[PDB]
RNA sequence: AGAACUGGCGAUGCGGGAUGAACCGAACGUAGAGUUAAGGUGCCGGAAUACACGCUCAUCAGACACACAAAAGGUGUUAGUUCAUCUAGACAGCCGGACGGUGGCCAUGGAAGUCGGAAUCCGCUAAGGAGUGUGUAACAACUCACCGGCCGAAUGAACUA
RNA sequence: GCAGUCAAGCGUUAGCGACAUUGCUUUUGAUUCUUCGAUGUCGGCUCUUCCUAUCAUACCGAAGCAGAAUUCGGUAAGCGUUGGAUUGUUCACCCACUAAUAGGGAGUCUGGGUUUAGACCGUCGUGAGACAGGUUAGUUCCUACUGAU
């Protein structure tokens, strides 16, 4: 066990006399001050003193007749985010705060001896983190209820491996794709295969993107698009369990899709193209990028967070019909969509040749930006939930942090020593949690870029992570065949 | 150099060029030497062994480096040519896995020699001499993708054309089965074949003929179809390269008549968009 | 050699927490000439070092593309990639290249073998 | 110059009378002529025929096998597929190296009677703690060529070789006095730098180096291999 | 490396082993007769260029302290084991069929089977490969995988000495 | 080499193991400016003799060999394989010309040096004394061949 060097004599001679005292009651400086917000809207000019930071924010509810908190910075060389009044005219600036606060992921729990296999996939359901499905190398999905921490009836009828798993945004029924060639419907309390499953699939099912609850129309079920190594992504109907039509423009397998919330597919491919494939253009393409050096290894989008949740919110308050349903989820998406104003869903591609593309769909092709500043094949590049923030996992054992529409590099986290794997944002992007080839989970907190705390525990081969929708408890897998819980 | 670098002197294959080098190695230095022999002159023939090998290593390796054209700089019209032959970048990967090679041969000939000067049986600088032979073969073992790649695009590169397009130059370009490979024939003392199908000349033949007392060559090329500028072939895309770098006038050939059935609209838009070539 | 629980157990683990400081002092550290160093402390520079020199080198093309399929009998590459899209473009790339081209562009007695230095060994 | 027309001149000119009737008359000798050569090339040329021999007849035999199998008719996540992948020592009962001309004595002075110099002959990892003392004091001597740094280690557990820094020496048997002059003396058990790896015990103490025993024996390779006690 | 144990030289003549201080035999006085161990019986070299069953072509075979470059390989030879073909015509030799959807699907100026690649179907039979090769811009042109017309009695494949 | 992988065959018949095979094995012809304690007498002149694992000449052969010219497998020792250069060691590298200026053993006039000459500088020791270096001084017809009576 190495030592940190021990102070010395000096280091104890300054720490036994007594320093600045933090009071500050007394002659608060007064420099002039300016509001603008962060995204578009510029301005409420004054010259107050070094008040409190809670008189600053209150200040500007008077200001925009809202009574909402915002959260605030200056400065934006100086990177400024009473105390910060010391420092030096400042610039100031506001945005929402989004006053939920998910509570630090810090204490463990016990593992669960399930299925005997190394650990896949898993994701939380929208309506409520009670409820979580892991996938593993065995042929049977089973559900956990997080509460109790046990398992839930086994979903028999796969012969092969469940590659994906994952609740459907309104959480009506799930999907778990089996190696071979199928895919599987599961209802919350079914505990059994619902119906034929669907089949007819060449090769390996790669991903799944659910349809939008804000798309959807009241009464019809969600559509279930599909991915596989055969380079096609067939639209399956939840209902009829048919297939309207395929697309087979990748060369070579897709490696993700996306349904995107204007109704286009945005997915990769191993051919290193990327098509704009949309159901509303009676499955064809309408548009090609081809920029990536190597393949695109994964796909993201800004608002694909609000899309999972299906309308249900952090508070977790299921809908009554699935009108005002819809019109929840529509509500949602444009508020986490338009927030430079206009809907504009950023898109950002993850390349495996060290080097990430940001994309804009719906405007020309030329790309935003190149964020090229890693070592290693970016395996998972993910949105944050605001859409201000973008980072990325890597083998390189980093994780970078970009800014969500300019693409400058913000920061960089080491404390990973192995890959890294797949990453979960939390409900309110306040902390990032991620999982790498090496036997430990670690939260980083976004307001700083500094590592929170170290969840280890897990045998090995931590594959994959996730982080429940209203932020109680998060889910962990690996190759250790047991199943772990996260909660604060 | 320049005009026809096809004096490379086409590198066998990896495997082969290893046996010849341990043939050369095992024929041109003594073979029989005997326990009894002063540990001294053991080892300083050791030694004498291994830098032999090492030098005809890196003599081969800097002798295959030097023969090749250096695309770097040498033309834009030459590095588009190479660059559309043989895909430019892998063509600078393999050459620098070549120079890598050759210096981890440096390195491990170098390392061996340091070492092998102390051994003190003679089995022990036997098997340091093993040993060096064996990290070089698989140095080398390696290299045969990029020396196989390296031979075939040599084999190719050597027949390619030598013109310089700083000189007065006269091209004739069109669509395919115009008759142009016909008028490039008759023009000048050239043999190319005319056979009626869109692809007749493949290759940029070079022709040369003689006027006002002075030389004039010309090139061929089958031209370009739709090609709207982002789906082309490396055929088409030679051509493009050299109507774009290439000196005066290059004619274009429309053939007028029921021959070549695109319509006279599309041969009247094919030069229209290519305009800016003008 | 005995057997034991000595070796094949551990000796050397590093506190997870002891990182971050050495990676600060690491980026903060700085001497001068009038200050020495006597013995460097043994630590995991490797985890420290490699700090965001954010470069990205070139990609492995030959991933994508092997030597074979390059050029060969058995080509596969039938249509360039990443060409120029236009040819108002490309025309202009060449004309450039080519004037920055234009920009660029028996033996006296050998050497004296008194030069033996500093070679001989 | 010229590209392929080599080929449209043999089209025009079309494969000389003699040339198909010469080609596949050796193409026939072929096999008398391979018969014959197993008796020819003598010493030094017959097991290389030999061995290539065996070589192409076991490729043949696996093609044909592959063939024969076709004509009859550990999972990973979505991101990893499609890529590449009781406490006794591993080797115990080592060689015996004796006290004996490894420690080669050098001759002192312009008359070669007091040596009293002894050298060792065997790979020796210093760092950088060895500083050279005065010459006068050299009683033992480890050649410089003859040190090595980084040492090539291995583990059963995906195949990966990789160079690390060596950390030091902390039990070489017979005579331990080795260990103390940090000689490799293969057997030796020594601590390697395994930041590399990145393992992490439980706890979240991430380790970053191991002891380990080297394999290969130093002396008589010019390189250094050995495995992770884990 | 080391232990106990047996024999010879040590201290040793004699026949043979070209010769070898460690090999085979062998109980050392002077002579004669006859029989042998070891080596042999073409000459040096005293004894059959004796009988009988087979092998050995070797560019320096073979007669070699038997020790290892020694594992296979030879369309080199002699002899043997197992599995199938069979007069419901044994192997090999001359002639024809080798189809139809089809020019499969995606890659696309051309991949009609033989530049890329997933399975390789069904209709069809004595039999047909979305193809084994030779060669073509594109089929096209020719062969066998597999079958039949003539033959005409044993044949093919893997192993052992 | 280590640790595997496929497994022609042998297996107590659970293990071995021929050939292949993965990880050590600055991807942009960048420059590492690296050349790391050889304790030993050998080194270089001329001429002859022997081998081929042969550089030229000679023989023929396989090549994107169209020629010039070039890459290489094999037969072949018949005849050739030259000249300057360092020393602040020449355990070796440079370039005149040729078609090439091939690799060794069988040691055999000349120069370093292998040894007591005499001395010196520094090392080491209370000193004789000898060196981690080093310089100066040096001395070592018997038989067989070629001609003749
Ligand atoms: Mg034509």
């Amino acid at each position: 066990s190495t030592l940190i060097p021990p102070p010395s004599k000096k280091q104890k001679k300054e720490a036994q006399l007594p320093r600045e005292v933090a009071i500050i009651p007394k002659d608060l400086p007064n420099v002039s001050i300016k509001f603008q917000a962060l995204d578009t809207g510029d301005n409420a000019l004054r010259v107050p003193g070094a008040i409190s930071e809670k008189q600053l924010e209150e200040l500007l509810n008077q200001l925009n007749g809202t009574s909402v908190p915002y959260t605030f910075s200056c400065t934006i060389k100086a990177s400024d985010p009473y105390s910060s009044l010391i420092k030096p005219q400042i610039t100031l600036l506001y945005t929402p705060r989004a006053v939920f606060k998910v509570k630090p992921v810090t204490r463990s729990s016990s593992a669960i001896a399930g299925h005997g296999s190394t650990i896949l996939c898993s994701a939380f359901a929208p309506h409520t983190s009670s409820r979580m499905v892991t996938g593993a190398g065995d042929n049977t999905a089973r559900i956990w209820d997080c509460d109790t921490q046990t398992p839930m009836h086994t979903l028999k009828g796969h012969y092969n491996w469940v590659l994906c798993v994952s609740w459907s945004p309104d959480g009506e029924v799930i999907a778990t794709g089996s190696m071979d060639n199928t895919i599987r419907l599961w209802d919350p309390k079914s505990g059994q295969c619902l119906g034929d499953a669907l089949r007819g699939h060449s090769k390996w099912i790669t991903s799944l993107s659910w349809e939008p609850i804000h798309l959807v129309k009241p009464g019809s079920k969600p559509r279930l698009a599909s991915s596989s190594k055969d380079g096609t992504i067939k639209i399956w109907d939840t209902v009829s369990r048919v297939c309207q039509y395929t697309m087979s423009g990748h060369t070579n397998s897709v490696s993700c899709v996306k349904w995107g919330g204007q109704g286009l597919l945005y997915s990769g491919s191993h051919d290193r193209t990327v098509r704009v494939w949309d159901i509303n253009s009676q499955g064809r393409c309408i548009n090609i990028l081809k920029s990536h050096a190597h393949w695109v290894n994964h796909l993201s989008l800004s608002t694909d967070y609000a899309l999972r949740i299906g309308a249900f919110d952090h508070t977790g308050k299921k809908p009554s019909t699935p009108e005002e349903a819809q019109k929840k989820a529509l509500e949602n998406y444009e508020k986490i969509c338009k927030k430079n104003g206009n809907s504009e869903e950023m898109m950002v591609t993850a390349s495996d040749d060290y080097t990430m593309f940001l994309w804009n769909p719906l405007k020309s092709t030329k790309p935003i930006a190149r964020m090229t500043g890693h070592q290693k094949l970016v395996n998972h590049v993910a949105f944050s939930p605001d859409g201000r923030y973008i980072v990325s996992a890597s083998f390189d054992n980093s994780i970078k942090l970009w800014d969500g529409r300019d693409g400058k590099f913000i920061s960089t986290f080491r404390g990973h020593v192995a890959s890294v794997y797949q990453v979960a944002w939390s409900s309110d992007c306040r902390l990032l949690v991620s999982c790498s080839k090496d036997t430990t989970l670690k939260v980083w907190d976004v307001r700083t870029r500094k590592l929170s705390v170290d969840l280890p525990g897990h045998k090995d081969e931590v594959y994959t992570v996730d982080w429940s929708v209203d932020g109680k408890r998060v889910c962990s897998g690996g190759k250790d065949k047991m199943v772990r819980l996260w909660t604060h | 150099m320049q005009l026809s670098w096809k004096d490379i002197p086409t590198v066998a294959p990896a495997n082969d060029l290893l046996d010849i080098v341990l043939n050369r190695t095992q024929r041109k230095t003594p073979t029989v030497i005997r326990p009894g022999f002063k540990i001294t002159r053991i080892r300083a023939f050791y030694m004498r062994k291994v830098k032999y090998t090492g030098e005809g290593f890196v003599e081969k390796f800097e002798d295959i480096l030097k023969g090749f054209p250096n695309i770097n700089d040498v033309h834009p019209f030459h590095r588009d040519l190479m660059d559309t032959l043989y895909e430019k970048n892998h063509y600078k990967i393999s050459l620098a896995a070549i120079s890598r090679a050759k210096s981890l041969v440096e390195q491990v000939a170098r390392d061996y020699v340091r070492l092998l000067k102390f051994g003190q049986s003679l089995f022990q600088c036997k098997q340091l001499k093993r040993a060096a032979l064996g990290r070089m073969a698989t140095i080398v073992k390696k290299l045969r993708d990029p020396l196989a790649y390296l031979e075939q695009v040599r084999q190719h590169i050597g027949r390619l054309p030598s013109i310089d397009p700083n000189t007065r130059t006269l091209l004739i370009c069109g669509y395919p089965n115009v008759g142009k490979s016909s008028f490039l024939r008759c023009i000048t003392k050239s043999d190319v074949d005319v056979q009626p199908y869109a692809f007749t000349t493949k290759s940029l033949y070079v022709g040369h003929f003689d006027y006002k007392y002075l030389r004039f060559q010309a090139i061929d090329t089958p031209g370009i179809l739709d090609r709207p500028t982002e789906e082309m072939n490396n055929i088409e895309m030679q051509s493009i390269y050299a109507i774009a770098h290439l000196r005066s006038c290059v004619l274009y050939f429309m053939d007028l008549s029921e021959q070549c059935g695109f319509t006279i609209e599309a041969q009247v838009k094919l030069f229209h968009s290519i305009k800016p070539l003008f | 050699v005995q057997p034991d629980r000595r070796w094949f157990g551990n000796t050397r683990v590093i506190s997870q927490d002891a990182l971050q400081h050495f990676r600060s002092a690491l980026g903060e550290t700085q001497k001068d000439t009038y200050q020495v160093l006597l013995r460097r402390n043994k630590l995991p520079m490797s985890l420290l070092e490699e700090k965001d020199a954010d470069e990205s080198p070139k990609a492995r093309i030959l991933d994508t593309e092997s030597y074979a399929d390059a050029f060969g009998p058995k080509a596969q590459r039938k249509r360039p990639r990443l060409a120029a899209s236009n040819l108002e473009d490309l025309v202009k790339a060449t004309n450039e290249d080519i004037t920055k081209y234009e920009e660029k562009q028996w033996t006296s007695a050998a050497k004296e073998a008194i030069f033996s230095k500093g070679q001989s060994k | 110059p010229q590209n392929d027309y080599i080929e449209r001149h043999i089209k025009q000119h079309g494969k000389r009378l003699d040339h198909e009737e010469r080609k596949r008359k050796r193409e026939a000798r072929e096999s008398h002529k391979i018969s014959e050569r197993a008796q020819k090339l003598t010493g030094w040329k017959g097991k290389q025929f030999a061995k290539k021999r065996y070589a192409e007849k076991v490729s043949m035999r696996k093609k044909i096998k592959a063939h024969e199998q076709s004509k009859v008719k550990d999972a990973l996540p979505t991101y990893l597929l499609d890529r590449e992948q009781k406490f006794s020592v591993p080797l115990p009962k080592v060689r015996g190296i004796s006290e004996e001309e490894m420690f080669k004595v050098i001759k002192t002075g312009k008359s070669r009677s007091k040596s009293w110099k002894r050298m060792i002959t065997k790979h020796t990892f210093v760092g950088e703690g060895f500083t050279r003392r005065p010459v006068k004091m050299e009683r033992i001597i480890r050649p410089s060529a003859l040190r090595q740094k980084k040492a090539n280690v291995t583990h059963p557990e995906l195949g990966v070789t990789v160079f690390l820094p060596i950390l030091a020496v902390k039990k070489n048997p017979q005579s331990p006095m080795y260990t103390q002059l940090g000689v490799l003396t293969k057997g030796t058990i020594i601590e390697v730098n395994v930041s590399e790896l990145g393992m992490v015990t439980a706890g979240g103490k991430v380790v970053w180096g191991k002891y380990a025993q080297v394999t290969n024996e130093p002396d008589r390779d010019g390189c250094v291999n050995a495995v992770l006690l884990v």
